[PDB]
């Protein structure tokens, strides 16, 4: 009974459960285990969904089975909770196809809703140019809210509502290329619970169709007076980068790692800063990110602004005696920590700065997570970076350094967790970043386990003396 | 010696319909029973004569199995025609021919000839693909349409002659 | 002993994974230099 | 092109496909030959359906697929064959539960009939002496007849017919044990097709009641003078064993084995005599058998006429002198080789005058089939047997001897198709005849393929002087 | 499962990676 | 005790020991087996050296130590049995080497003698021509002759006996070659014990020493009467082909084979008729030849004669209506069938007329076996061949099919004893005949052991028309 | 050599298998004469 | 079936051979 005695303490939570439920070969452990997801917030649960399926479709018939009712019932509660399994179920496998079409035996509006999104993005290839693209996805945006209000959501979304209305004029095409992405932003209402509610009723509508680049609570105004809508209370403005002919599993299975390792430095307290962005994954081929909202790339910052990224602080934030100033230097040197473990750990490539984002605060955010673990440049360290931290002999700088040792110390405390989540989704992956045979192995290593703090000194060092060397 | 015309061909369908005999037939009037996965890519070469001008053949043998398929989808680049091939006997065969098409408006020119192929024509009585259900489909989709036994040799080399025919007067203007 | 055993197994797909990777990158060069080498007579 | 033009070949026997098909692992192979079946002449593939259907079960679902569209062909053509079909499937498997459930889907007619044959059978567990149970049976027989004729008939007969009458007084049971196998005669009216013809019309009946030991000839005599069809040439009799409690899947298998060595004996020529009698398996439990008519143990033989074998043999057939008795002396020299062959080569055990049997024409038969092979006393020549045989310095024993040489030469020559019924039959079996990892290594050792003919030769005799020690 | 199919598992798995290795060695001869 | 029974029958005989010793896997039978070695006839052993010492380098240590005491023993009473072992060995390994080097400790004359004439060979390929290199091998040949007589002999030989002197004038190098094979005839005083006699006496010598194409009667009277020694009642001529840079193990394999086939043939009463040739390993790339004397290749028989094959037949022995003649043709027609069946079953390949030779009383006999079984054009028929078998309806071309089938039928009952051979030889071997995974398997299938004998004449016919296609 | 070595396991498990078979023919004996030995203290 | 199927199915089958050993051993003590 000592083994039980564990399953009913408190020390057991979703993440016990799941390692469990992937290692014990025994099958009462598997269903006691199965009946247990019942007693758990579906909030936690929410965030292993999918490996829980991924271990449905490519484990055990006994582990499937396991895990199905649990499923099923909450299908039955929430349709978003319905959608994300149909969409998941589908994308991992290419078993899985019996149980997809009983969930989706309604959700039409938003499947065709969602189908037309993606249709919209496959015609534009024909067009070469940002600025043709543009016009024809403004024009065809238009005509979808003709369909609007409807059952219809952004699963993206951090709480319930119904969407009501697009800013056609508003929507941008990102690049020139032959499956380009592009982002829009969404009108909606919110809700205290979808299932029950509404479906709002119409406002046909009626300077707020002008698009230039400004702030994005300037951008919530002006869009907001121009909308019908806009007056309630009830509403609220979200965005959408759309992928059409991009996959997306890679980008999800890296948002877990980095949400994992975000509540992991907040449980220890490093104050290191990492911005996971949400991930929708539609199909093997396509699907919907959440972009940060004020920020732009490194790359097109000093495009436009034709300065040193240093002198760029020094004119959007003020001199460096300034509070504004030494809180952005703060945030920049916070969120660099964060994103160099972050490289390092997950063996982040094709690192540059047209993958660099910086926001309105001073924190950077990585973003193009093809090319990751055994998937065949690395996180650097440029001059430039030096010189906004104050330079080598900066206090900052130091510190620097101080946050990436916290950081790893942290890390190393709940190594299981991140793990837990990368070797369960390379199950039947035949995804790039699990190319190898030793992925995982790889990976554990990269902890360094065996290390006293001395020594973890030392590799940290040598990590930054390598980032910095090109 | 000289030919008139060079054209690149590419064997598609999935893993075991029955390329590489198909291939085997065409090019050395060869079959075989026990059989050799493809792995990446396989070539052969034939030549023959359409319309008075000598036309060679270069066939490229890309593997039904996934596992290979980033690799393969690098050889679909200008490829004159494609022949699209199922098992006749083998239901599922016929029902992947859909992403098998896909598979070519994405890594292929967009104009290009594809003959869709019903092999094993000499398996009658476990036929699970009607003759008459595939050529509605074949025309549906603006495909030509043939079945072939690469073990008795039936039509194997009318349905290569079909397509590069075919192929020959598609090219010119 | 069976932990050396299935060490030795997975230790020899592991090479031959590995050498199937390796030569699928050497064809694809191969393939994209000169094609005429990889003719079957 | 080598492998398929001997497919192609006159060579290509039901035995050759069978062969391919079990060991090749080569999916277009098992469907080339899956494809061929149809080429064959139904009555040689019919007496290999149960190693198919084993292997259908047992082997790689690619097997299955193979196999599967030539037995829906004969089951629609036949339902006599949709019945063995039924029957086999569900006894062999306690995949298989699938395709019998779609053959099943009209035969209920049979299947109650049988049901309610073996339903008689466990009610006689009640009754304690022969003489009572053979009287209930006798009494229940006769209800049945109230539901004939019908759409029925007896699997183990040699041709095609309609049962009419059960003539229930001659029915007889067999033994005193808890689940007894009775014996019962069936008359019927010969078809040339079944599945077009008739079920013809009852005649409501009206000495021919009693019983005794007598002939068959003059047992149908009998029947068939007080029956209502007995009139008609149309008109059979036939006979069966039922088996309500027992299992005959080994009683199957020697069968085949005793079918395959009689084949190979005729087509080499030597005279040997054996019997096999036919089975029929209902399910894991119980079965029937096609019982050999005129002939009794040679246990009771002695019991009833006191006498010694040679002594019964001049009794019955006249004096060493005789034309009568000179053949009945050759029957059972050339039946005692054949048989003893057959208890070498399957290693039957539990051999006793009770599990031998005696014809009108001098042929013995062995008949229990329990312990065989790996199954865990041996063929034994009394000299009571020897004696029949004229002695140790009798030409007729000298050539005894001849017999059992020029058989096991044969059989030899022919090792494959006999090791392979057996070999295809151990795949998915519990039986205890397969209990050894070692059983196919055993029975090949047994043919002693290395052997020059002064060899065998030397182990006939061992095998002889072997037999006569006890 | 049984040791037949274990057997049959093996044996399939070694048939594979010697004509791989075949295939390899056909390839590497001409590029000789 | 059925197992002991068997082994201390009459049955039990080297094949049996070994395929037990190369089987089972119990120790105490392989000790036994290892022990009852030293209790057979030394000739019947020696056959299967080559297997022996195989199975001891590759196999369990086991099998190794059951093996060695023997050999230890034979080893010490003939050191000729010495010579082999150590020259097996030797070649057998590129566990051995140690034995090798106890069994070398004497041979020195002999090494050397050998040495010297590998030394010989490796020194002709600096000379392009066939006739500048007969020049150097002659003059060089005569040197040895200077260290004549010793304790020296040849392994080849059918006797026991001493070499005397080298008829150098006689020798004569094949080919143009880089490393061409050289043949010579070489003189010996017959013994009737080696390891007890003599060394006999130098006699210092003084037409004969011109060669020219003769038969070989010719040419021993011609080197006899030069000869000191010729006179002697003593005396015998003998010849080796020497290959310093050819391996000779598949050619050693060959022969096993061939030699087993011709005793299965005289077993049984089929008058097939072939050719062995004797084989000495050296090493892995030396060995020699015991040639086939009056025999010349078909080829260069057509390039002297400028005749067709036929015509030849005509003018050698004489009209078809002579016996000299009818002798040959039955000769012709024998060594074919035998030569087919052999080319068949082993899958011998490269068969051109440089490859048949054909000998002075019509047999012809085929001769290079490099590419045999797995290894990467097949025997063929030419109707010149069949011109001389008296055409495609000649009684003798009917009969040339009639012993195929005989000697198939033959070879079948015996198919344990060839394929224990080669199966044997496979072990460690690195030899390109056994490049397949299947070799053996694929051996098995072409005895057709399922076959009728009705079946087997189709394939027979299969065969013949197959060989005459091209 | 991966021949050898499938034949030591086969080898290994066969003796497994016999040895099962040895022990329960030895407790079902035990089983129809003295099963009291069995108990569970 | 994967390799770590196949060492999972052995670990499986040697876990039950060592547990029925010590069953025995113990069934072996009680009858010394
Ligand atoms: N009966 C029949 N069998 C065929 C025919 N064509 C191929 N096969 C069989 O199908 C099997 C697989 O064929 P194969 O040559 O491997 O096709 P493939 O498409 O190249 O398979 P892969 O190379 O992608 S592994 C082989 O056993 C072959 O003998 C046909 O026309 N008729
Ligand atoms: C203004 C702005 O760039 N907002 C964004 N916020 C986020 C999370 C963005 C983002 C993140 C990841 C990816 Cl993968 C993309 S992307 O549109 O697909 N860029 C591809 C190569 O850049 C865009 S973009
Ligand atoms: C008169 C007579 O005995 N006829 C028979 N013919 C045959 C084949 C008989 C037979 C054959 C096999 C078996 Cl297994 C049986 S049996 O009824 O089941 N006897 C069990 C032990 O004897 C009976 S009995
Ligand atoms: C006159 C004559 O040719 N006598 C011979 N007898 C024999 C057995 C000869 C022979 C047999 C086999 C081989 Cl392998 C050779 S050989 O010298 O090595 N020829 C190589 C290609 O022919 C020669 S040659």
């Amino acid at each position: 009974s000592w083994l039980l005695r564990l399953f009913e303490s408190k020390l057991f939570d979703i993440s016990m459960a799941i390692s469990y439920l992937y290692n014990s070969k025994e099958p009462g452990v598997q269903a006691y285990i199965g009946n247990r997801l019942f007693c758990f917030r579906n909030e936690d649960v929410d965030f292993y969904l999918p490996q829980l399926l991924n271990m449905y479709i490519h484990m055990d018939e006994d582990v499937g089975d396991a895990i199905k009712p649990y499923i099923v019932h909450r299908c039955r509660q929430s349709i978003n909770f319905s959608l994300q399994c149909a969409l998941l179920l589908g994308a991992y496998s290419s078993r899985g196809t019996k149980l997809r079409k009983l969930i989706l035996s309604r959700l039409a509006p938003e499947r065709e809703f969602i189908k037309s999104l993606m249709a919209i993005g496959k015609r534009l290839a024909t067009l070469p140019t940002k600025e043709q693209k543009t016009q024809r996805l403004i024009s065809e945006l238009s005509l979808l809210n003709h369909k609007l209000p409807a059952r219809v959501w952004l699963p993206t979304a951090g709480f319930d509502h119904h969407v009501v209305r697009v800013p056609h004029t508003q929507a941008v095409v990102l690049n020139s290329k032959d499956k380009a992405p592009y982002l829009i932003y969404v009108e909606v209402l919110e809700c205290e619970n979808f299932d029950t509610t509404s479906v709002p009723a119409r406002i046909p509508e009626n300077p707020s169709a002008v698009a230039l680049k400004e702030p994005w609570q300037e951008k919530v105004r002006r869009i907001r007076e121009g909308s019908p809508y806009g007056h309630l209370p009830n509403w609220r403005l979200l965005s959408v980068i759309v992928k059409c002919g991009d996959d997306l599993r890679q980008e999800l299975l890296a948002f877990q790692v980095l949400k994992q390792l975000q509540s992991i430095w907040e449980q220890e307290r490093v104050p290191l800063w990492i911005k996971p962005y949400k991930i929708l994954v539609i199909s093997a081929d396509s699907g919907m990110i959440e972009p940060v909202v004020n920020a732009v790339s490194i790359h097109q910052v000093k495009k436009q602004s034709q300065l040193s990224l240093l002198d760029y602080f020094l004119q959007e934030h003020g001199s460096y005696t300034t509070e504004a100033f030494l809180s952005a230097q703060r945030n920049f040197v916070q969120s660099c920590a964060g994103y160099c473990l972050v490289c390092y750990l997950l063996q982040v490539k094709d690192r540059h700065n047209g993958n660099i984002l910086l926001d309105a605060e001073g924190h950077i955010i990585h973003i193009d997570f093809g090319f990751i673990l055994s998937s065949s440049s690395a996180f650097k360290l440029t001059t430039e970076f030096v010189d906004v931290m104050g330079g080598l002999d900066g206090d900052m700088f130091n510190y620097y350094k101080m946050l990436m040792l916290q950081g790893l110390i942290a890390a190393r405390k709940h190594m299981d967790k991140v793990v837990q989540i990368v070797e369960i989704m390379q199950q039947g992956s035949q995804l790039p970043c699990f190319h190898g045979s030793s992925t995982i192995r790889n990976l554990k290593e990269r902890f360094h386990m065996s290390m006293t703090e001395e020594q973890l000194q030392l590799l940290v060092e040598q990590m930054v003396d390598g980032s910095m060397r090109s | 010696d000289e030919y008139d015309y060079l054209f690149k061909v590419v064997l598609i369908g999935d893993s075991g319909v029955g390329k590489s005999n198909l291939l085997s037939r065409f090019t050395r009037n060869e079959f075989n029973l026990e059989s050799k996965s493809t792995i990446g890519v396989e070539f052969a070469t034939r030549s023959i004569q359409v319309d008075g001008k000598t036309i060679k053949a270069q066939i490229w043998d890309t593997a039904g199995l996934e596992r290979y398929r980033a690799i393969t989808s690098a050889y679909y680049r200008g490829a004159v025609g494609a022949l699209l091939v199922y098992d006749i006997a083998k239901h599922l065969t016929y029902e992947n021919v859909e992403r098998w098409l896909k598979e070519l408006r994405d890594h292929a020119d967009s104009n290009i000839v594809i003959m869709l192929v019903g092999n094993k024509s000499d398996l009658r009585h476990l036929r699970a693909v009607p003759t008459d259900e595939a050529r509605a489909f074949a025309e549906k989709n603006g495909l030509s349409f043939i079945e072939t036994s690469a073990l008795d040799s039936t039509n194997v080399e009318a349905a290569f002659q079909t397509i590069l025919t075919e192929i020959y007067r598609i090219v010119s203007q | 002993s069976r932990d050396e055993l299935m060490e030795a197994i997975q230790k020899q797909e592991e090479i031959n994974f590995r050498l199937q990777d390796y030569i699928d990158r050497i064809i694809v060069a191969i393939m994209e230099t000169n094609p005429s080498i990889l003719e079957v007579k």
